[PDB]
């Protein structure tokens, strides 16, 4: 509580900044009010980062190559440019898949054009064509090539679209040029937008004239779930026992054929609204497929989501949904009975990219834990409108928080647990506050659905109640 | 389904029958997967020699490289100075990736800032970005120094760092006396070690170029040590310990071991230790300068020999037995300090372990990859142990380094089966280990996938990986090890012989089949 | 048949078709072997709970023990003194076995002599044997001191060591001023640690009992350190280093670290380092005496308290964070020296490693065995890490030690599923790990066979072994490791976490079967 | 070399001993003369060691349990007495075998009575009977029990023969009591004798009245080969290629049934004369089975032994022997052509137990190496009779050599290679001299036969020519 104290803390943290930096950062820190439904009057998001402030945001290449296009397993993705970008993003995100790597799957592989000085001076279109020829020679079982651009590609004037068109016509292949240069935009959000535009323009409409796919009234697509530690599989199994047929899965463990078959489904189940709203709206306007969001974080949210999804179909799906809920109830009741006494009353602070800070709240509350602070790296204002109603009164909200700002906020609030990325993990560990990686699930998971709730509760208990947090002060100090 | 008493993570929860049936249904219905026999045929073809000729004909496609870009090394070099903030002029995604990489390797916080350059700076340049970034960084994190490098963005748009910093100081964004060394680090040139060299040369030029009138060589009775790109704290520690035992005055320039090994006691330290500005200003007064990794410190060597007028010795990396001896004797000659009996006893103990384990090491075949100096030192040490390198790979090596490695190999009868590759990636190495199978691989974590592929061909074709190098992501606290000196040689020897013995134990654990050779005493 | 280019040793030469046919013909022709179905049925029966109930009913048969006899520990204690010759009064086969055991563990020369007592001495005694042996040893090997222990033959016959040595001195076989301490070490009592305690008490009584009139406690401002039975050179080294950093005067008694780590420089050094006779004579003048392993130093504790008038502190082994902290605080209180900042930083770094590895280490189940002090220290460390000790076994433990370890387990929530066994051997532990499967085993090389048995039941039933303890025969240079203090805690933590990660890597290497969890970053 | 210098060296080494020890040790060192046939006039062996002189000899328990009885796989061998002996002798000898350990094979397993003080005071016969009952309960597939005595068993009034007889009558099981206490005799040779006597008394005559075993004129039994590193197997295959049938091998990879079937063979091929001449002579007197010695160390000795064995049979066996020699000639010829230039002219000294000091000389000479010194731990005078004709002029011979003696001899002679046990290995390794373990083959092998000669040559080359031997001196000294 103590909204006045929260505002005073915000002011005290903000004093250190210069005039322009202070004025800019004042609009991105706010005190929550659930009665407020317009976050635009409360917080400002999706703006440029102040220079030299140790930001956490990535680039559009990370949003496009690392998030959207990367999990597609039967496609080869070329990091067009110098060596660093594909090397730092190689196998860094745990988007799980089934396949033979190097033969028919290429997710954890790093294909790059390896730009040198001559490529910068004279261009890399000829090198790109030769690279495409060599890719086709060495990897015959690939089902498509996407070329993800880095900053020099956009800065030197390379016509990747023409090369992609000529090579695709020559080899009868789908080659997708993505102009995801890192200097475009302010964060990964523009990368998501550009990747969705590329999917719409080059892949989505490849079977408009094709009608050889048999369609059923219970055909659904999973949108925005990237199978982090098997999350998409854990959601898909629940959808399957409910009687539905999951045709496509974007994009974790996804294939180009599933993307092309998506316009044939009857309903879109959007997991990440932030990174896939563009394509879901395009599908709704073009093919007339309705889309709806679902939350599978914790038993309550997944019961509500399952019932909402089953309401979109006839009575048989509703009976199957009730049967699934009845079947899975004892398991999560046992999980709650085991792990609620050890986690009741704890306070949580969160800072994740664009969807989880508001999705994981229900999962945290089902274990008797309260969230006192949250924030986003690149979320838009609609995400904040969705989040503000799901938080308690006078809780802290931070957009594009800096290292110093989050440091001081955590110092003052003193939560029992913090969820953020790898760049805050060791900092908060050295503070002595338990930390959970909310991007990679700390190399654990899945956390979606009933099967993921048990893992989530076990991880929460094992990190919060670990003895190492009690051993930071030497006994002679 | 999950049992409360035994909860299953992603492995092996998805090996359950329901998940397996779901995955099979998905594959058979909506993935249009190739037939399994076709996949097996293609894998077999990729394991063949013809695929190796097709792979080595590559000219424009790079698959699974073994190097990074210059600003990463520039950041690592900047981290080694006292209260110094690494500042990369360019896009923030690069800094995010650098921080993630170093956090995953060292498992420690890594501090770096960017000026967040965008399309507006892509059109009009990043002068305002530089001014505001310098002002904000100094006001927020209070550093004693800001070390500036560049990304490929600013390099392509041709931003002028010197003019930008001069304008920042002139207009009052930062104080004139505030140290802001800078270096141009084009990522399309060289690799991260080149960036380390460029940043160190920039810092040295900033602190010494304009004040050489009152400098006398050998005035402070110290020896300058330039380590280069290094990711083992044990290497810094062993160098410092060896110099302290000899009673030799030294100045370790770019020493990051304190800031990469901070304790956990309830407080956060953005800065810890590092080379002071006094050491950097007094460096020209040393007797000489020793570069630990001369094959990526060429610009530093040119600056030191030309400006500081130090006759830098021609020393290899102090790795193994012979090169450590040569380094110690050169240091003793330069400083006039005799080698103590402790170092002699340590060398004798290393020789004793070599004598003990020579029987198990003899005849073993190794692939290896990494940075040039590390690779050549490893090759030398493996030659001293009687082991046989056959595939030597260095993605960031050149022709002169290859000539030096061939000269080293020709001097030993165990180097007759060795081939050196420069400009080749890990797909080439996968093809090589398939066509000419060695006993073991030595390299960073990226080699693990290669091992997986070998296990797919068969257990008899599996090539185990030994994690020595950078980066290691799948093991904990291996960055605390040592590769330099007698102690590093002992650690490497223990690791290699134990890997051999674990492989032998695993191959002879079959009851009534191969366990006749499962000896208690080895 | 052999190929000169690729010569095969026993493995895999005996896997050839001709050798397989020869072995099969031999087995079906002359061995009268049981049918394979009967062997499989009996093995499956031996893996069951009924077999465990039968096995724990044993009262006379011991199968695969985890301890040695007293004279081995007596020899190890005698090796820790300067220019001291271990001399075992009895039969020579015992000395041959002791020397082979220590040679295999340490990979170093081990010196020990015997009087070679034969059937003639069974009725006359070994008095002439003692005289001739003392004279010959002093003449040939030139020791400054001869430390005498006994074998079971001499104990059963009843040889009076004191009278024999006095008569040897009286008749001119050895000079009267030559130090010849002795101890009775019956092999049917206790184990090797008991022999170490007996030998140390004998040496202390020889050098201090009759000259206590001029001894004043605290005169030399030192603390005596008694390490006990130790087979890690790193433990001696780390204790010495930690006490030196505190600036604390100390006297390590029975330090064999130098004689077990002699350099290989072209000469054979029979003696090296060790506690001097002056130190043992001055020991009663110390401020206090600290016993690092108090659970097998009861006789030494009794002698030090009752004769030297030293108030021996009640301290556990300095194993793990809490016990290392307690040891450092007790040393600081005794010596009046503040704990330095370097040790605080090292403790913080260990805490940081614990924080980094806690997610992988939490909830893991361990079977474990060894010596009492080592076992309880490792149990304490595992409890501190959030791990779950399950099967705690100590063949040479007693009931009081059992009560102490049960008290330690009850104080922690992770000891709920922990059971302690004293007097049980490794066949008992094999049954335990079959019936209640842990995740890993911790122990000496003798556990490897158990692992093999588990692999015979199935891959999902295999319990990997972690080699921490004595003796290690199938790995090289593991005796150089450290298990005491923060350094030893970090080494043990690294070993455990990397064993877990390597097991996970092995379990997820199957292409298109389990390699979805073959993560690059762990 | 230079006989007078060798005698002078012997005198200088003896100078340091006391008069009694010097006088005793003067009779155990000699300068070899191949013309001399009887060794009693030059060397003295099989005598008690001088106290406090660091002998390498073992005990009778080691020679019985560890050498003769231990390799028997389907029997369980109890170490009656305190716990140390079986612990130190467990899996220290590389007698290879095929079987399921813990079910039907027990070679590497340590069985002991674990004597305490009360067992010492009140005996251990009742404990022995209870232990036999427990063994029967827990190991049903064992085919016999041996009870090996340690020192206290013979020192106290224990009577294991009565216990063994009663328990064998009760359980219908073969129980062999071996009075192999340590203090009997002077070395392992008396253990060999005691174990052979126990075999003769309790096992060998079990099938005297049984005539159900079909016999052929080509039945041979390997005696004295303990399958070190597979050595016996490397011999047996050759015998099988000659057309002979090997019914038993003693005792490496041996079974009790093979021992009982031994009195049915036509020939006894004795490898180790020292440890099994007793049983060979007993079978010659009782069953009339002839025995001959053979040597499979090196191609020359192997060929000569194969020809000698074939001459004992008909012409078909001789033709098969010629075919075997012709088949294996190119392989060992290639091994020589590869490794002899690396090992030509080198000098080697050996110190091994009872057989190998003279058995491996031919294999060394096949590689161009000269044996300049040799010695035995526990050999008799007939062993030295064979050795003197086996060895060269003016070479050194030592019996029960001490550590000081061996060190001084090695310092004066300066051999290129030393072959001895684990207790001299590191002593000579620190001295800068290559060392090969001639008991366990340095955990390599086998060294018998044509396939073993290649391994032998490879090991000698790899140890003699290792670079580590040129790095023992620091460059600054
Ligand atoms: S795509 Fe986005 S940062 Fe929606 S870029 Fe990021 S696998 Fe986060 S909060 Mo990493 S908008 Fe997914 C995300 Fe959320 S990589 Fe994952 S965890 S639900
Ligand atoms: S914002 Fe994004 S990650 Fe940055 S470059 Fe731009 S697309 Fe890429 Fe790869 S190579 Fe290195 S890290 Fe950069 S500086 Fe040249
Ligand atoms: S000469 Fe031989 S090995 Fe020696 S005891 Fe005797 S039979 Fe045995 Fe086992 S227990 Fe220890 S080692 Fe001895 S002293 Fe009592
Ligand atoms: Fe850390
Ligand atoms: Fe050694």
């Amino acid at each position: 509580m103590s909204r006045e104290e929260v505002e005073s803390l915000i002011q005290e943290v903000l004093e250190v900044y210069p005039e322009k930096a202070r004025k800019d950062r004042n609009k991105h820190l706010a005190v929550n009010d659930p009665a407020v439904t317009q976050s635009k009057k409360c917080i400002i998001s999706n703006k440029k980062s102040q220079p030299g402030l140790m930001t956490i945001r990535g680039c559009a290449y990370a949003g496009s190559k690392g998030v959207v296009w990367g999990p597609i397993k039967d496609m080869i993705h070329i990091s067009h440019g110098p060596v660093g970008c594909g090397q730092y993003s190689r196998a860094g995100r745990r988007n799980y898949y089934i396949g033979t790597t190097g033969v028919n799957a290429f997710v954890t592989m790093n294909f790059t054009s390896d730009f040198q000085e001559k490529d910068i001076v004279f261009g890399g279109d000829k090198k790109l064509a030769k690279l495409i020829d060599e890719v086709e020679t060495l990897f015959p079982l690939n089902k498509g090539i996407s070329v993800q651009s880095e900053c020099p590609i956009g800065l030197i004037g390379d016509d990747i679209e023409s090369v992609s068109k000529v090579k695709g016509a020559e080899l009868s292949k789908t080659i997708v040029p993505v102009r995801c240069e890192g200097f475009r935009g302010v964060s990964q959000s523009l990368g998501h937008h550009i990747a969705n535009d590329a999917v719409r323009d080059w892949v989505l409409g490849k079977r408009d004239e094709d009608t050889t796919f048999a369609s059923t009234p219970y055909d659904v697509a999973i949108i925005g779930d990237y199978n982090i530690g098997g999350d998409a599989w854990s959601s898909r199994i629940l959808l399957e026992e409910m009687g539905l047929r999951c045709v496509a899965q974007w994009s974790g463990d996804g294939s180009i054929s599933e993307i092309e078959l998506t316009p044939k489904v009857k309903l879109n189940l959007v997991h990440c609204y932030r990174s896939m709203n563009y394509i879901s709206r395009h599908m709704e306007e073009k093919y007339g497929i309705p889309w709806m969001e679902y939350n599978f974080f914790g038993p309550t949210k997944t019961i509500e989501s399952l019932r909402a999804i089953a309401a979109k179909f006839d009575e048989s799906i509703q009976k199957k949904c009730e049967e699934v809920i009845a079947k899975y109830k004892p398991e999560w009741e046992a999980v709650v009975a085991k792990y609620r006494p050890r986690l009741e009353g704890k306070r949580v602070m969160l800072y994740i990219g664009g969807l989880r800070p508001r999705h994981v709240i229900g999962a945290y509350e089902d274990l008797g834990m309260e969230v006192v602070g949250t924030g986003y790296e690149f979320a838009h204002n609609d995400d904040y409108d969705r989040t503000m109603k799901e938080m308690g009164d006078s809780t802290l909200l931070y957009d594009d928080v800096t290292g110093y700002e989050f440091e001081e906020f955590v110092k003052r609030i003193k939560p029992d647990l913090i969820g953020s990325g790898i760049k805050e993990k060791f900092i908060f560990q050295k503070m002595g506050i338990p930390f959970r990686e909310m991007h990679s699930w700390d190399y654990s998971g899945p956390y979606h659905g009933f099967d993921g709730f048990a893992i989530f509760a076990r991880d929460m208990d094992m990190t919060l109640n670990n003895p190492c947090w009690k051993k930071l002060q030497a006994p002679w100090e | 389904s999950q049992q409360v008493d035994k909860i299953k993570a992603s492995y092996p929860l998805f090996l359950d029958q329901d998940y397996k049936d779901m995955l099979a249904k998905k594959r058979d219905g909506f993935e249009e997967k190739y037939p399994q026999d076709k996949i097996d045929e293609v894998f077999q073809w990729t394991t063949t020699k013809e695929y190796q000729e097709l792979n080595f004909q590559r000219e424009a496609l790079t698959v699974n490289p073994a190097k990074a870009c210059q600003p990463l090394g520039a950041v690592l070099c900047a981290l080694g100075f006292e209260k110094t903030m690494p500042y990369v002029h360019g896009s923030q995604g690069c800094v995010a990736y650098f921080r993630s990489y170093f956090n995953r390797h060292f498992r420690e916080p890594v501090s770096c800032v960017s000026d967040s350059m965008t399309e507006d700076a892509a059109v009009f340049g990043g002068q305002q970005n530089m001014k505001d970034g310098l002002q904000n960084c100094k006001a927020t994190y209070k550093p004693d120094m800001i070390a500036v490098s560049t990304t490929c963005m600013a390099e392509v748009i041709g931003d002028d760092l010197n003019a930008f910093i001069n304008n920042s100081k002139k207009e009052g964004f930062i104080p004139d006396e505030f140290p802001v060394p800078f270096a141009h680090t084009p990522s399309f040139v060289g690799s991260h070690v080149t960036g380390w060299d460029n940043m160190f040369e920039g810092i040295a030029r900033y602190f010494t170029l304009k004040s050489m009138d009152d400098k006398v060589v050998g005035s402070n009775k110290k020896i300058n040590i330039v380590p280069g790109f290094e990711t083992y704290l044990g290497n810094f520690r062993v160098i410092k310990r060896m110099l302290s035992e000899m009673g030799v005055g030294y100045s370790l320039l770019s020493d990051p071991e304190e800031v990469l090994d901070t304790p956990a006691d309830g407080q956060f330290r953005m800065y810890a230790g590092g080379t002071t500005q006094e050491e950097m200003k007094d460096a020209p007064n040393a007797l000489n300068t020793v570069l630990l990794q001369p094959w990526h410190l060429e610009k530093t060597k040119k600056f030191v020999e030309g400006t500081w007028k130090h006759e830098v010795p021609k020393l290899n990396i102090p790795m193994g037995l012979d090169w450590t001896d040569e380094f110690l004797m050169k240091v003793s000659e330069i400083s006039g300090q005799p080698i103590p009996a402790s170092l002699t006893k340590e060398r004798g103990r290393l020789v004793d372990m070599m004598t003990d384990s020579h029987t198990w090491l003899h005849g073993k075949r190794f692939a290896l990859w990494g940075d040039p100096d590390f690779v050549m030192g490893l090759v030398k040490f493996l030659l001293e142990l009687g082991c046989e390198p056959v595939h030597i790979l260095c993605h960031n090596g050149n022709k002169r380094w290859k000539k030096a490695v061939d000269a080293i190999l020709a001097a030993s009868p165990y180097g007759k089966n060795a081939t050196v590759y420069i400009g080749k990636d890990l797909w080439h190495l996968r093809s090589l280990v398939f066509t000419d199978k060695p006993d073991f691989m030595i390299g960073n974590s990226y080699g693990k996938f290669i091992q997986r592929d070998t296990l797919h061909k068969g257990k008899e074709f599996e090539v185990p990986l030994i994690r020595i190098g950078f980066p290691i992501f799948d093991r904990h606290h291996l960055h605390r090890s040592t590769t330099l000196g007698y102690e590093g040689a002992m650690q490497i020897l223990t690791t290699l012989v134990n890997s051999i013995l674990e492989r032998l134990d695993e191959e002879t654990r079959g009851m009534q089949a191969t366990d006749y050779n499962h000896d208690l005493v080895r």
